[PDB]
């Protein structure tokens, strides 16, 4: 289980970044 | 309908290992924008901080003043909803009554009882009502506790003839996680411990229970605003005389769930002992049984369609019977059934109101348990059996039942009024040439008792019968 | 991940490297959770597994029976 971990790792990285733009562009 | 914006083209338009410079250089700049904040419940476990950091986010977008040393405690800015488990009016309360149903892990009583006290300790009052006048009625809404436990003393003989029917009396403390009630269904027929079987009063929290509420916006009449009359009355209860009296702006405004049809002598003897009737609005005068029975038995109706159409056809002790309602049919009384089809329970201060109140539940009750018979029964065209009559509500409480009497080649009535709460008359009248298939007092009060159409119906078909 | 969120959320809207920590964070737990070595996904995996077990159950019971049944001479 390498391939759907670092996929899930990738996504999750992602979804912080989006949520710190969107409190960083918002509050 | 589709998941191509998860990792396909999410990462690809986001605008690695050294391109997290975006803290310091871009950063030169919780309702329906920033939902990652908001959802604090679904990131962690509902906790002591998270909690309070919540509230503290609430008060401070919706406005409400509160505010403490730091993060992890939180208080609740009302007249005496302050209260921190584990000074400007009452002081800090650690009562048992706010604890025990939000002890450790309770999320329910949480943003309810605060809320709703806020939008019923809200009005037009600056610093003369909104405060004074909430805490005048929070401490007079303690002579009824007192008369709770002095009818408790009284009516030592068992929690079901003085508590739930008859008077009132079944009622509980208000505070925090329950507020105040009282017994308005009156269902004895059902589900039991097979007259509960408990150990003390029950907080009308186990099961089902009404909800009554203390709100007014124009209902400022004379009340005390401390308790009074606190000493054993000589039989049942006492009143409490007050006028220490200013214009409260409050009132008992309960909360009415189902539009109950009662009589129109009921509501004009009511309007004489609060001020005016329990409803000022059109009175809706349409076929009361009609709408009352659909009320009754929406709770169980699913969404699929019934389309019963004055029809009450039912189940029997081992077969399918039908029945009717009488709906709609102008008696000879003349004009129609009245209808009370609202919800408006806009009451007053609590003056003589001693049986005000218990004889239009107990009105409601028999009428809802008249069409108990037909709640989910649905089945047509049945051959055998179908004791079809029709309840036919002539004067105030007063039902009707036809069956096929084997004494006679034609239907059999029987007068059944409600005349006392729970004892209801079950008399009939025979014919001049009928054999004796009518039954004696004592299959009258069994069926008072059930106070149920089908059980009425399954007795005339297996006992009255007896063929 | 609660935790990396929040320290995302509170370096973003605090006015430290948070987001670092964060990435390595991540990093360590994939390295820990590829660490199991077990590439396919584990249905394959436990059915293999499964079939092992029922092999050597049936092999263990027929070396059982041979070695019992012992009588000529």
């Amino acid at each position: 289980t390498r391939e759907r971990l670092l996929s899930a790792l990738e996504d999750l990285e992602v979804l912080s970044r989006e949520l710190i733009e969107m409190l960083a562009i918002s509050r | 309908l589709s998941k191509m914006s998860s990792l396909l083209e999410r990462l690809h338009a986001k605008f690695w290992s050294e391109t997290i410079k975006l803290v310091r250089q871009v950063m030169e700049k919780q309702h329906l924008v920033s939902c990652l904040e908001t959802l604090q419940k679904a990131l962690k476990v509902t906790s002591l901080p998270a909690m309070t950091d919540r509230l503290e986010s609430i008060a401070r977008q919706n406005g409400l003043g509160s505010h403490l040393s730091a993060s992890g405690t939180e208080c609740y800015i009302t007249s005496d909803m302050f209260y921190v488990e584990v000074h400007h009016g009452e002081n800090p309360v650690s009562c048992p009554e706010l604890v025990q149903q939000l002890r450790e892990k309770n999320f329910d009583e949480f943003s309810k009882h605060l809320k709703g006290l806020v939008n019923l300790y809200n009005l037009p009052g600056d610093n003369k009502l909104k405060t004074k006048m909430y805490l005048a009625l929070q401490s007079l809404e303690q002579d009824l506790s007192k008369m709770a436990i002095m009818y408790w003393k009284a009516t030592n003989a068992g929690p079901l003839d003085k508590i739930l029917h008859g008077s009132v009396g079944y009622l509980t403390p208000r505070s925090g996680g329950h507020l105040m009630n009282l017994k308005y269904y009156v269902s004895p027929s059902d589900l039991l411990d097979d007259i509960i079987l408990h150990e003390n009063n029950v907080s009308r929290s186990l099961g089902m229970n009404a909800s009554v509420t203390i709100e007014g916006t124009s209902a400022v009449y004379k009340l005390p605003i401390a308790p009074l009359i606190m000493g054993s009355h000589p039989v049942d209860n006492k009143w409490t005389p007050s006028f220490n009296s200013v214009d409260l702006p409050a009132c008992f405004f309960l909360k009415f769930p189902q539009p109950i049809p009662v009589s129109r002598a009921f509501v004009q003897k009511l309007q004489n002992c609060t001020g005016i009737p329990l409803f000022e609005t059109q009175p809706t005068y349409a076929p009361l049984y009609e709408l009352i029975t659909q009320f009754e038995l929406s709770k169980d109706p699913d969404p699929i369609p019934l389309n019963h159409n004055m029809r009450f056809y039912a189940a029997l002790p081992g077969q399918q019977h039908c029945y009717f309602l009488n709906k709609d049919a102008p008696l000879p009384d003349g004009r129609s059934l009245q209808g009370t089809l609202v919800s408006k329970i806009t009451f007053q201060h609590p003056g003589r109101v001693p049986l005000i109140l218990n004889l239009i539940r107990h009105q409601v009750a028999y009428n809802t348990l008249i069409g108990s018979c037909v709640k989910r029964t649905i089945l047509k065209e049945d051959s055998p059996g179908l004791l079809q009559f029709e309840v036919c509500p002539l004067s105030e409480s007063r039902f009707s039942v036809s069956f096929q009497h084997p004494v006679n080649d034609s239907l059999v009535c029987v007068v059944m009024d409600v005349q006392d709460s729970t004892h209801v008359s079950c008399k009939l009248y025979k014919g001049l040439s009928d054999a004796l298939i009518c039954t004696d007092d004592f299959i009258a009060k069994v069926v008072q008792r059930c106070m149920s159409i089908p059980v009425t119906m399954r007795a005339i078909r297996r006992k009255a019968e007896t063929i | 991940f609660l935790p990396l969120v929040h320290n995302i959320i509170k370096c973003m809207d605090k006015d430290q490297d948070l987001n670092a920590l964060k990435s390595k964070f991540q990093e360590m737990r994939k390295l820990i959770s590829t660490m199991p070595g077990i590439h396919l996904s584990p249905e394959q995996q436990q059915q293999q597994l499964q079939s092992l077990r029922e092999q050597v159950r049936t092999k263990n019971e027929l070396l059982q029976k041979y070695k019992s049944l012992c009588m000529f001479e």
